[PDB]
């Protein structure tokens, strides 16, 4: 699963057969670390207009 | 040809000419405006597929279009019903007339209802209403015409026996010839003038209402705005109707043809031809509806203001009550739509008069204090501005400001003193 | 109904304001479900004649609320990132 | 729910927002709606196929979002005018007009101001308490037909008076208050009274 | 996913101070401020 991200320590207890959360838009916003099992959510990298 | 703008008209401008009127014509004209449309409603999934479950299944990899397309139409559907309700429910009094039609010689029975027709409409309502003729449903508007007759029933009763008080509070009853009079004084005319000439003012209102009634029985493009909504609406909805015989692309039109002739893996990209196809027409379909809804609110926004300004009141605003100084209105139900009878005064027979601004007298200038004043060559007279009714120029009439040095064109009269 | 059958609501001959408009003059409302004719207002008979008017005594000083929308929130959407990211 | 106008309209800019955000949810025929899950599963000659087949979706989608946008942005705009019409004819002056600065004779108006709105509070007059006289149109005497010059003519049933018409206010009828016009033959319904000189 | 509200460019206090000036104008002066001075 490739992207581009903020990674942050998660408060989201997933289940043990659940690895990835998805958002309104089917985006990964919540991910499990495969080596340490803890949960990440993936802020995107901040957009702003110019 | 090079057309033409109307005839040439050289005013017969001085510096000391007026042009008074020595008499009026009551005048009624017709205004119709469109209210509101039919509420269509559209089955997305059934017009883009039917009864085929395959190509419902590929039509919820496009997601939430058909919702938005239903959620339009259901907008579109409850502003009609809420274009009705501004324009024709402003009260929430059913008047009637009194049982006897004593009026002051003012007949209103081509507008008040007919108690022999079952429908209860007017004359002119029963020609007005005579005059206008796959997943797609019409839902029904939320006011009947009998309703919709009923309202305009009410409003007719409330401005002939009320006046404008039913518009303002409690209907407060007046005698229809002072109603009348009241009207003159709002545009400036004095009411001797409404009482001396009643009945001639009586017959020319009945002779324009009955006009009104030979001019829409006598012309067959009278309702072309209300016909040419009906027009547009049907014709999109044949429009939308015909873009189902399309292939765009695809073997065939049917879906059924392509799922009994072709494997699902091609079949599917058939279908998938037919469903942008038919999803492009339905969204240009609405698109053109929200627009054309949009004209219609506009148009009924515009017909709520005249109900409310012209037959609810009398509006000193030129022109938006018909052509002339507007005495009164009155409403007239008509298929998606409202017909305005606008009674307005129209001056006739003007003549010259000398006229000039101050009259100078004992050193003091004289100004009018309703009138103008006015000479017909050799005698000088006040009179109000909106029709000639000469009379001497006193100290009652006019006032007192400065003398005779400032003004430009003050000329020498007496002032008679009571 | 002209607009269609109606299953679930008790049709009553009483005239109330609409609540729920079904169409066509029919309106349900919520007391079980009903259903009814709509009342457009209530009567009123003008008592007209030819030299009787009436005048106020007295007045009420009434304050409305009329509510106008004036401005929309102000989105913008940035085309190649919303499609492409 | 006195507010519901301005909460419609934020209620449907936040819906129109909430399905423009829904609809990246969608393949629209593709074999995935993610664009890396398909840029990590295939080669570009197919998975140009894919993206393009979720780029027209999202273009429309995206083209139809402005569409009603569009649309809603000329309704309010329509509802602006309205609005700036009735701040300069109901709060800047004195309004003439029937119903456009509430129920009744508009006396004034306040403006206030609301989320994304406006609010005015219509002061107006409203008659009430009214009562039932006898009118004429013109009072005869000496042979002259007179005439309110800004009243009318009532009767509580024995006398007659003039009185202001939006109010009752009952005073003797004079020359001061009518003005002549003609003799009583022509006038019907004159009925005969005094004219009182001071 | 690049969808930004801007702000309005009147804030609510100053639409506010726009209420209360057309308060303070038809309190005081009535219609005359609408018209001139
Ligand atoms: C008032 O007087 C003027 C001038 O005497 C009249 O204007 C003339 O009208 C005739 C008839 O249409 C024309 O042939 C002349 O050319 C006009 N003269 C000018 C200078 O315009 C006018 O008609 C008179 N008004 C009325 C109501 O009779
Ligand atoms: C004012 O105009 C009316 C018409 O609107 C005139 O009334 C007509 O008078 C003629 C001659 O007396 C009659 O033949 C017509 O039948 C009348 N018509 C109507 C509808 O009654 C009236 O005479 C005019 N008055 C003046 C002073 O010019
Ligand atoms: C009011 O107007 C109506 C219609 O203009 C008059 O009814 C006409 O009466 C005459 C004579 O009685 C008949 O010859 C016509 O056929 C009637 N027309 C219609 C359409 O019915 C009516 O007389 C007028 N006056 C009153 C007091 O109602
Ligand atoms: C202008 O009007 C006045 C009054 O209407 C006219 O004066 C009258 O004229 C008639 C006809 O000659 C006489 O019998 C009256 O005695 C006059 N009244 C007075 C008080 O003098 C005057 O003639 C009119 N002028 C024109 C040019 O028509
Ligand atoms: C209107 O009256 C005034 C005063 O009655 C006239 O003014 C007089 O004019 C004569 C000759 O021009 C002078 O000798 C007097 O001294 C003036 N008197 C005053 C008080 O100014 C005026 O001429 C008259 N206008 C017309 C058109 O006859
Ligand atoms: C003015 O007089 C009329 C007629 O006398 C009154 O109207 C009547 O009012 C009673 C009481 O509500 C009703 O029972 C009658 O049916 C009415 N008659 C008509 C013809 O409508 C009216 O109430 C009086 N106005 C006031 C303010 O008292
Ligand atoms: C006009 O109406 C007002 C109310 O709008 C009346 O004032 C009331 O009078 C009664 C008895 O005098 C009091 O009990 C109330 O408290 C008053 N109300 C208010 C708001 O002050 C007034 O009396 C009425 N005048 C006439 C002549 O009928
Ligand atoms: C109509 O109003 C007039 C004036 O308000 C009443 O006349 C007065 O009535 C009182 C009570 O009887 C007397 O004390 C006065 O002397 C009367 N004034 C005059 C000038 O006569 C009249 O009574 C009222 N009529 C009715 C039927 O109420
Ligand atoms: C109002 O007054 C007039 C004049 O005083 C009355 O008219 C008189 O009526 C009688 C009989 O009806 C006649 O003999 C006279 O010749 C009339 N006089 C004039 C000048 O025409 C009239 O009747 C009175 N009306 C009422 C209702 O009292
Ligand atoms: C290796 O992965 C397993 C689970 O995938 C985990 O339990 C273990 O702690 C990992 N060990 C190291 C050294 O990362
Ligand atoms: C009107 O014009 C004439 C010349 O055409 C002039 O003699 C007269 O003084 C003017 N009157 C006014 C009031 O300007
Ligand atoms: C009013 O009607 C009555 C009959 O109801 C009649 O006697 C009277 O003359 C009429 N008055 C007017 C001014 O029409």
């Amino acid at each position: 699963l490739t992207g581009t991200g903020v990674l942050t320590e998660s408060n989201k207890k997933f289940l043990p057969f659940q690895q990835f959360g998805r958002d309104i838009a089917d985006t990964t916003d919540a991910v499990r670390d495969p080596q340490t099992l803890e949960i990440l959510d993936i802020t995107p990298c901040s957009f702003g207009g110019v | 040809y090079t057309m033409s703008l109307g005839a040439e008209n050289s005013v017969a401008y001085s510096n000391n000419s007026i042009a008074i009127p020595t008499n009026f014509t009551i005048s009624v004209t017709t205004e119709i405006l469109p209210v509101s449309m039919t509420k269509t409603s559209v089955d997305c999934t059934m017009y883009i597929c039917g009864d085929s479950t395959e190509c419902s299944n590929l039509l919820l990899q496009y997601g939430s279009f058909c919702t938005q397309l239903n959620r339009a139409l259901t907008g579109i559907a409850v502003e009609q019903d809420k274009n009705t309700q501004e324009v024709f429910a402003q009260v929430k009094q059913i008047y009637k007339t009194p049982p006897i039609k004593d009026f002051g010689g003012f007949n209103f029975s081509q507008i008040l209802p007919d108690p022999s027709k079952p429908s209860k409409r007017s004359p002119i309502e029963d020609l007005l209403f005579n005059k206008v003729t796959n997943g797609l449903t019409v839902l029904p508007p939320l006011l009947t015409d009998e309703m919709i007759a009923q309202y305009t029933s009410a409003l007719l009763a409330g401005t002939i026996t009320s006046g404008w008080t039913f518009g303002a509070g409690p209907a407060l009853q007046i005698p229809f010839p002072m109603q009348m009079a009241y009207r003159f004084n709002g545009i400036g005319v004095t009411q001797n003038v409404l009482y001396e000439n009643q009945k001639l003012i009586a017959n020319q209102f009945n002779s324009a209402i009955g006009k009104i009634q030979d001019s829409l029985s006598s012309t067959p493009s009278a309702l072309g705005k209300l016909q040419d909504v009906v027009n547009q609406n049907a014709q999109a909805l044949n429009t939308l109707v015909k873009q189902l015989s399309s292939n765009f692309g695809a073997i065939s039109s049917v879906l059924n043809d392509i799922l009994s002739r072709l494997d699902p893996p091609e079949a599917e990209v058939q279908i998938d031809r037919l469903i942008t196809g038919r999803l492009q027409s339905l969204q240009t379909y609405v698109t053109q509806q929200l627009i054309r809804a949009a004209e219609i609110r506009a148009s009924a926004n515009l017909a709520a203001t005249k109900m409310s300004e012209c037959v609810l009141g009398q509006s000193k605003r030129v022109d938006f009550c018909g052509k002339g100084y507007h005495l009164m209105s009155f409403p007239q139900s008509a298929p998606h739509g409202v017909v305005f009878l606008h009674v307005t005064y129209v001056p006739a027979q003007e003549k010259n008069f000398t006229t000039a601004p101050a009259i100078c007298h004992d050193g003091k200038a004289h100004f009018p204090r309703e009138g103008v004043f006015v000479s017909n060559g050799t005698h000088w007279f006040v009179t109000q501005r909106n029709f000639y009714e000469p009379q001497i120029i006193t100290t009652d009439n006019t006032f007192v400001s400065g003398n005779c040095d400032v003004v430009i064109g003050i000329v020498n009269n007496t002032v008679y003193d009571p | 109904t002209r607009a269609g059958c109606l299953i679930g609501a008790e049709h009553v001959n009483n005239s109330y304001e609409c609540d729920i408009p079904i169409g066509a003059g029919i309106c349900a409302s919520y007391q079980s479900i009903i259903a009814y004719t709509m009342s457009l207002g209530a009567e009123n008979s003008v008592a007209y004649s030819n030299n009787s008017i009436a005048i106020p005594t007295n007045f009420t000083i009434s304050v409305t609320t009329e509510i106008l929308p004036v401005s929309m929130t102000k989105t913008s959407v940035d085309c190649t990132m919303y499609i492409c990211g």
